[PDB]
């Protein structure tokens, strides 16, 4: 049959505003068919790293209840997005489990934030690692010393938030990047999304 | 403001009675103290820690206070090795500042 | 495993200035704020300040201004002391000590202390 039935998945790639990195934004795609194989085959997706499975085989497999995180983050912080791995970011912001079967895009924006940007927010101070796909959001200060902290922020009494220095004129590392992270469960019980067929 | 006193600036035991010492804050600012030993050339030593807890580092055998704005504190007795000064603290603002200390002599008779 | 080696006595004198090291080692630096305090022979204890090794802050008394500087550095994983104005009653001891954020509160190791002693 023709199903024509193209999802907002093509939609979140092309979304002028995301959200913060600690916030970051959760989507829910399901019973819709779409190509995947359109977005590796453009050459403006800066890094492409795909564990669940190889990147020409995701029209030909069929999964179930897609979702995908997006959030923005500096240019020298991509390797921290990996199952398993270090990294200040990849401990207080967001962090993927060992068991991670799923896909990972990340492109520049630059042109997106030039002048720049100072409305980027960060974790920088938690007790602990997060867990797994933990949507932590509050406010608080941190407070790192043997004395209570209350009232004024002061001695080991700080925001855990800090803004990005996007600056027009900067390089590699201080640029922003783009990154989305595409996971599924496979076949609970019912199909809804799958890859699409020629006739 | 900031005082510290513990009613008292030196006590005397002389054999078996238990010893106490009181560490007396100022007005109601929190609940945070601590109890440091301090022998007569090296480094002090903390003797006890919110003035009811243990360390695992001290055979304690030691005897606390509740909460408030007054702390009070009971060692086990005078053994041999008890002669030394001894430190309150209070830890709630950023001037620190701890009292005029307490020294335990052992009351030798004729 | 926690262990401090300080320097020996010093002998100043009244409008100069010296220096005292505080050095640590065996044990990460980064997390835990390190405490300076002296004693002026036997006297009541004064809390001379604190620093705190990752924002670099530091913090003092009410009354300290005339040495009022603290420095740490990372390579020497150690932290340094100026003295200034030795006018006629600095003769003390100066400890250094490290305080515990996940347990063990209140400067829970000390350090041996270095006395200086002013002088003509």
């Amino acid at each position: 049959p023709n199903i024509t039935n193209l999802c907002p998945f093509g939609e979140v790639f092309n979304a002028t505003r995301f959200a913060s990195v600690y916030a970051w934004n959760r989507k829910r795609i399901s019973n819709c068919v779409a190509d995947y194989s359109v977005l590796y085959n453009s050459a403006s997706f800066s890094t492409f790293k795909c564990y669940g499975v190889s990147p020409t085989k995701l029209n030909d497999l069929c999964f179930t209840n897609v979702y995908a995180d997006s959030f923005v983050i500096r240019g020298d912080e991509v390797r921290q997005i990996a199952p398993g791995q270090t990294g200040k970011i990849a401990d207080y912001n967001y962090k993927l489990p060992d068991d991670f079967t799923g896909c990972v895009i990340a492109w520049n924006s630059n042109n997106l934030d030039s002048k720049g940007n100072y409305n980027y927010l960060y974790r920088l101070f938690r007790k602990s690692n997060l867990k797994p796909f933990e949507r932590d959001i509050s406010t608080e200060i941190y407070q790192a010393g043997s004395t209570p902290c209350n009232g004024v922020e002061g001695f080991n009494c700080y925001f855990p938030l800090q803004s990005y220095g996007f600056q027009p004129t900067n390089g590699v590392g201080y640029q922003p990047y783009r990154v989305v992270v595409l996971s599924f469960e496979l076949l609970h019980a019912p199909a809804t999304v799958c890859g699409p067929k020629k006739s | 403001d900031i005082v510290m006193t513990q009613s008292q600036k030196f006590m005397s035991t002389s054999v078996g009675d238990r010893v106490s010492v009181t560490c007396k804050s100022s007005q109601n600012v929190g609940t945070n103290v601590a109890w440091y030993q301090q022998k007569p050339g090296q480094s002090p030593k903390a003797l006890i820690y919110s003035a009811s807890y243990r360390y695992s580092g001290v055979p304690d055998h030691f005897t606390g206070s509740g909460s408030g704005t007054d702390f009070t504190l009971t060692i086990s007795n005078v053994q041999s090795a008890d002669l030394a000064e001894y430190f309150c603290q209070q830890y709630n603002n950023y001037p620190w500042t701890f009292g005029g200390g307490t020294k335990l002599e052992i009351k030798r008779t004729v | 495993e926690v262990q401090l080696q300080q320097s020996g006595p010093e002998l100043v004198k009244p409008g100069a200035s010296v220096k005292i090291s505080c050095k640590t080692s065996g044990y990460t630096f980064t997390e835990y704020t390190i405490y300076w305090v002296k004693q002026s022979l036997g006297k009541s204890l004064e809390w001379i300040g604190g620093n705190n090794p990752n924002n670099d802050d530091t913090t003092y008394k009410q009354f300290f201004k005339g040495k009022a500087t603290l420095t740490v550095d990372k390579s020497s994983s150690t932290a340094y002391m100026e003295l200034r104005s030795l006018t006629s009653e600095d003769s003390a001891v100066y400890y250094c000590a490290r305080d515990g954020y996940p347990y063990y509160y209140a400067l829970d190791f000390w350090g041996q202390g270095t006395s200086v002693t002013v002088s003509s």
